[PDB]
RNA sequence: UUACCGAUACCAAGCCAUAAAAAGAAGAAAAAAUUUUUUUUUAGAAUCUUUUUAUGAGUAGAAAAUCGUGGGGU
RNA sequence: AUUUCACUCAUAUUAAAUAAAAUAACUCCAAGUGGGCCAUUUUUGGUAAGCAGAACUGGCGAUGAGGGAUGCUCCUAACGC
RNA sequence: CCUAUUAGCUGGUUAUUUUCGAAAGAUCUCUCAGGAUCGCUGGAGUUGAUUAAUAUAAUUUUACCAGGUAGAGAUAAUGAU
RNA sequence: AUUUUAAAAUUAUUUGAAUUUUUCUUCUUAUAAUUUAAGUUGUUUCUAUACAGUACUUUCUUAACCCACUCGUCUUGAAAC
């Protein structure tokens, strides 16, 4: 595992209900699936999000569940369209968005950065509805849908990313972008 | 950085250490001090704290309050970190047992007179050095006239301070302020 | 010329530099000028009472000290 | 400019909505006694035996009583130091306090649980709980009303 | 007393001993459970791991009635949005 | 004139022998309380309800922030808590009265539930206490068990594994064990923070506030 | 910088000089504490001129000896010198500057009969 | 996402001072030579001695303890 | 209402929690000060102002150190060697 | 010469270390560049504490009070519209 | 010079027991030693088989890296044009 590469982003499946009161025996519990850092973060939008729609606060609340939902099969990819609500500058505006990854926490963290670089939002801004796999059929996004070719296949036109060690500062003769 | 108080130091108030240097009251200081640390005695602890006081809590205990204060006990012997001065008002004494720091030629013939004893402190440290059947006593420590122009202002309402003036004639301090006829009073 | 009339910075941290002083709650109020009357009564309840004690501590002491 | 008596109580000085007209017949039954706690209350109808604007609200322990007035002791903070100043007020302006209903039901509740207790000699604490964290619970709900939410789109 | 060094409780054995009459033991414990042989371990994995496979049953059971309940969510929500679009 | 020594040693060994066993009953209260609660979470899960534990009712607090530029009111709980310095950690247990102390420095601090070996290792690599007379205490390191037996012995804590004990389980004595503790003094964290001024619970990086679990790697950074 | 010798630790060494007596010649180097009110020394700006401080105190365990573990005594005659008769070890002698040239050789031919050393041994010969 | 660098702040240790505290009004240790010598020490000042812990910005202002100068007794 | 006798109301964890809470309380003598200014939030006059006037808290003043290239007041953090 | 007149005003006001450490508010003032007085500060001293507890607390909890600011409203009143 | 003690740990014998069943298993029974206890000790070199040097200590003079505005003063604020 690659530390450099993983991102900080898991799935937390939160259940969490109001205390009973005299007035009602049992109030309906509450499930709900969120992506965060870490459980307590998770915990901490799952009160939000119980206080915003629900009127339940923390203080009035309690937590039945809370555990970490990893996938299936973290090696095979899939596409995801994932629905969002967020807020600009100028007003508030919900849109949709495809992805195709191993992982849904994987496929957020690419929606955060892209909607970081593309509309400046930050992750205070974003509240994540729905994100779901999608069939190929039915994937809308250009990007994605190249992406879904019979044989699929490119040239490296990268530039190599060598190791510091490597990375020597006087050159002998100039290399090649060419490299292949 | 830390957030203390007084930056963390215990700060203690009043006297240190003996500032007389009366080299037997230096002397009579260093034995209660070590009675003091050496036995648990309370007895002890005090009076080493009192041998150290200035003179305006060292005030003279009359023979008249000494001999009521020492009336239902007769048979222990009384301490006064003070001295002991005469009393004309009283017209008999009886068999006191009085250790004191000093006694007035008067106070210390009555006393023998009487047939009691005078002793000193290191007297008192050779025969009572726990103080069995001593009772700790001492004068008015508030009874000096100084006490009698403290507290409240005079000028204050309801204040018992005096004043310091020149003389206490009618035209010293008596006119407008003292008197509801001049303006207020008091 | 033109001060500053008034302000109350500063004010608030002076007072809790030697704390805000409690009032020192004695066991005992002066009754001066409270229900005459009452007090006055209550002088004489304790004369009695005092009278009533003091006359038996006398026989007590002439008695035991012939 | 202007520190009148009465100066900034044009609210609380004033009835409130359908409560005008005097106390009723019933206040001046009030059993007051020395040492017991009470609450100033102006009541702007009665304007005799007003108490100062400062004191509507606060609460002290009677040190006086009158046939139609009350003297309690006040605390009021001046500077650097609390004081205590006797207010006189008349019985109308005054309320027997309930600072200390709960500290009296619990000296009796207290006293008849503890002497129980000691009765068939148990060790009981006594003293308030204070209540913190709650037990685990092992709670079932039917599946038929577990509610999933999602955040909500704009509109 | 004179103020000498302070041993680490923790890694200086004489002074964790000192202060825990009981560690020496648990480690003694802890090793000795240590040192047992691969053998048994290897040869009881499988019997370890095949009493599991109700529970493995019903933890799929349990994700699969959650993600259920997620995707009937989502159908919900678009059937709402599809009946307000007209 | 030489039976002092005997009966004094005597008392000493009876004293170690009660520790160790009473340790031992510690060690089998933790693994039987570990195993209950996992098998208690797989019949809850394997039947179709929920199982909600318990809250953790004691917290460890590290302050965040120096001591300039601070209200009053977050001066007064400080002292209170007894966190004076800029990396200093105490144990509080929990309940309304100190949630709602907590709520007014939670900017201020970062806290969080502890677990056993997280608390055993401050008590015995940063574990000092409050030695003399009542109001003269003199912070010593504990390496020995002298002190804890000679002040919190009348309350049967003569060791460092029953001041744990107390701590990690909120038990009958912890306000005393807690006070007779002086107050942690951290190290910075190994890797650094990510921004004392942000929350734990903000999506961008950020430290104060409640940590719930994660305190334990912060502790350990800091330790 | 600290300079160690032995067990003597000097806490610092090129004692501290009046700020601005460099450049003004009525201003002695004597060190005087700027009591100023805009004095940079007295506010300790960086890099220039620190005031001394308690700190600097040396271990009082080796506070007063020199560099051969002694404390000094001065002396003026050879009964100034009696004391020593049981202090050889731990302190040294030196004779007063105002002493002449004969009570010079008697104080030294005494101290070398004493084994105690001596600092200025060699003075006015 | 990591690693790193970075305070007179934080941590461990040493030392100075300040505050407080625990306590105190008598006997041989070693080494080097060759049983016998030699070398060091062999303590006891109470505003003192030993040990411990915490603490240390500072104008105006206050105090203590120290350092010097002319002259006078001893 | 007071006085005297009874009986007894948790304390072995302390009539809720927490507390380097007695570093307390009180008395005496006395210094300097009694032009302030700034920041956040609130706020009045003014077109506005590095303007004038207020409220809370923290600061600068009285204070250096690391950072903000630079900077009395911002951020970190307050200072024996 | 009285006279070294008086100055609420300007300038100056001489060794070290150590410890504590402000005010620029307030009330009165022919007061507004001043003063007295309170507050803040030091020194001295006693009473206490030294008994992980009582006193105590710029803190909370529990119980009980008091409020008319933000908001809200204009069909509740008044005043607008 | 009457706690660098005692204990703890370890080693070697030793009595019994327990148990995770043993070449670091634990608990004491006794003895003897050790240190992981009870805050650094040892060996070998060099200085050196010198009497003050080209070494070592120290003062001064010069550089070099980093830093460093003119003090006193009134002032909210001075390096101040």
């Amino acid at each position: 595992i690659d530390n450099s590469l993983n991102t900080n982003i898991h799935q937390y499946h939160i259940v969490g209900r109001a205390i009973p009161t005299a007035k009602d025996k049992n109030p309906n519990v509450y499930r709900m699936c969120i992506f965060a850092k870490n459980d307590t973060n998770a915990k901490s939008r799952f009160w939000y999000f119980m206080k915003k729609i629900n009127k339940l606060k923390k203080s009035n609340g309690e937590l039945l569940a809370c555990e970490q939902i990893k996938e299936r099969f973290p090696l095979r990819v899939k596409n995801y369209g994932v629905l969002l609500r967020y807020d600009s500058r100028t007003g508030t505006h919900n849109m949709y968005k495809e992805f195709r990854d191993t992982t849904k926490e994987g496929a957020i963290a690419q929606l955060y950065s892209e909607m970081a670089g593309r509309h400046r939002a930050r992750a205070s801004s974003i509240n994540i509805i729905r994100i779901s796999e999608i069939s190929s059929s039915l994937v809308r996004r250009p990007h994605i849908k190249q992406l879904l070719k019979r044989r699929l296949r490119f040239p490296a036109l990268h530039l190599p990313t060598l190791q510091k060690e490597y990375r020597k500062k006087f050159a002998s003769k100039r290399p090649s972008t060419y490299r292949m | 950085g830390i957030a203390l108080k007084n930056v963390g130091r215990i700060k203690k108030h009043g006297r240190k250490h003996l500032v007389s240097k009366n080299p037997y009251l230096r002397l009579l200081v260093k034995l209660y001090n070590f009675l003091a640390r050496r036995t648990n005695a309370n007895f002890n602890k005090i009076i080493a704290k009192r041998l150290i006081m200035p003179k305006r809590y060292r005030p003279p205990l009359s023979l008249s309050k000494l001999q009521y204060h020492m009336a239902n006990h007769p048979n222990d012997i009384a301490v006064v970190v003070g001295s002991i001065t005469d009393d004309k008002r009283l017209f008999s004494l009886k068999q006191l047992k009085v250790c004191a720091l000093r006694f007035t030629e008067t106070a210390r013939k009555r006393i023998e007179d009487a047939g009691g004893e005078c002793l000193t402190f290191d007297q008192l440290a050779l025969k009572y050095p726990t103080g069995k059947k001593c009772v700790l006593l001492r004068g008015p420590t508030k009874a000096r006239t100084a006490e009698k122009h403290f507290g409240k202002a005079p000028g204050k309402p309801k204040s018992k301070a005096r004043p310091y003036v020149r003389s206490k004639g009618r035209k010293f301090e008596k006119a407008r302020g003292r008197r509801k006829s001049r303006a207020y009073k008091k | 010329a033109k001060s500053k009339n008034h302000t109350n910075h500063n004010q608030n941290r002076k007072a809790h530099k030697n704390g805000i002083k409690k009032p020192k709650k004695h066991k005992f109020m002066s009754r001066k000028g409270l229900d005459p009357n009452f007090f006055r009564n209550q002088k004489y309840c304790l004369k009695g009472i005092q009278k009533k004690k003091k006359e038996l501590k006398l026989k007590a002491k002439q008695e035991k000290n012939n | 400019k202007s520190r009148g008596k009465r100066s900034g109580t044009r609210y609380k000085f004033s009835k409130k909505f359908r409560k005008h007209g005097e106390c009723t017949a019933n206040k001046y039954l009030e059993k007051l006694n020395y040492g017991d706690y009470v609450d100033i209350v102006c009541d702007s109808t009665q304007q005799k035996g007003m108490p100062f604007n400062y004191y509507h609200g606060k609460t002290g322990k009677i040190f006086h009583i009158t046939k139609r007035g009350v003297g309690v002791l006040v605390n009021k903070r001046v500077k650097h130091r609390i004081e205590q100043k006797k207010v006189c007020v008349r019985i109308e302006h005054v309320r027997k306090s309930r600072c200390n209903e709960d500290f009296l039901l619990r000296k009796i509740k207290n006293a008849e649980l503890i002497k129980e207790a000691k009765l068939k000699n148990e060790h009981i604490n006594i003293k308030r709980k204070t209540e913190g964290p709650k037990p685990a619970a092992m709670i079932k709900v039917p599946p038929s009303k577990i509610i999933t939410i999602e955040p909500l789109p704009f509109y | 007393k004179k103020r000498l060094q302070n041993k680490n409780s923790l890694t200086n054995f004489a002074v964790r001993c000192r202060l825990n009459p009981a560690y020496k033991l648990l480690r003694s414990l802890a090793v000795l459970r240590m040192r047992k042989s691969i053998l048994e371990k290897s040869k009881n994995k499988k019997e370890k791991r095949v009493q599991k496979q109700i529970q493995k049953k019903e933890l799929q059971k349990i994700n699969h009635d959650y993600y259920k309940g997620v995707a009937k969510a989502v159908k919900k929500k678009k059937k709402r949005e599809e009946k307000k679009a007209k | 004139a030489a039976k002092k020594i005997k009966t004094l040693k005597l008392i000493n060994k009876k004293k170690r022998n009660d520790l160790r066993q009473r340790t031992l009953r510690y060690e089998e209260e933790y693994e039987s309380e570990r195993k209950k609660i996992i098998e208690l979470k797989r019949e809850a899960r394997k039947n179709n309800c929920f199982y909600r534990e318990a809250e953790k009712k004691v917290v460890f607090v590290i302050r965040l922030k120096g001591v300039n530029k601070l209200p009053p009111k977050v001066r007064s709980v400080f002292r209170l808590l007894r966190l004076l310095q800029v990396h200093n950690g105490v144990f509080v247990k929990v309940n309304k009265a100190t949630k709602e102390m907590l709520k007014i420095v939670e900017p201020y601090v970062t806290y969080g539930y502890p677990t056993l070996s997280t608390v055993r290792k401050l008590l015995y690599k940063r574990g000092y206490v409050r030695v003399g007379k009542v109001r003269r205490y003199a912070r010593k390191k504990i390496q020995d068990n002298a002190d804890i037996s000679k002040h919190l012995g009348k309350y049967n804590v003569h060791g460092i594994e029953d001041m744990v004990y107390q701590l990690y389980t909120c038990g009958p004595v912890f306000k005393k064990v807690n006070n007779f503790l002086w107050a942690f003094k951290l190290k910075p964290p190994r890797k650094g923070f990510k921004a004392k001024r942000h929350a734990f619970n903000e999506p961008r990086p950020g430290d104060w506030g409640n940590r719930e679990a994660h305190i334990n790697e912060l502790i350990n950074r800091m330790i | 910088a600290v300079k160690k010798v032995g067990k003597i630790i000097k806490k610092r060494t090129k004692k501290f000089t009046r700020f601005q007596s460099n450049r003004f010649m009525r201003v002695k180097p004597a060190w005087r504490k700027p009591r100023g009110i805009d004095c940079r020394v007295r506010r300790r700006y960086k890099g220039t001129n620190l005031m001394p401080s308690i700190g600097y105190g040396s271990n009082k365990k080796t506070k007063f000896l020199l560099p051969n573990n002694k404390y000094k005594y001065v002396v003026k005659n050879v009964k100034e010198m009696e004391p020593l008769i049981m202090n050889h070890t731990k302190y040294c002698v030196q004779i007063a500057h105002n002493v002449s040239s004969k009570k010079r050789k008697q104080i030294i031919e005494r101290a070398k009969q004493m084994n105690v050393s001596v600092i200025n041994a060699k003075a006015r010969l």
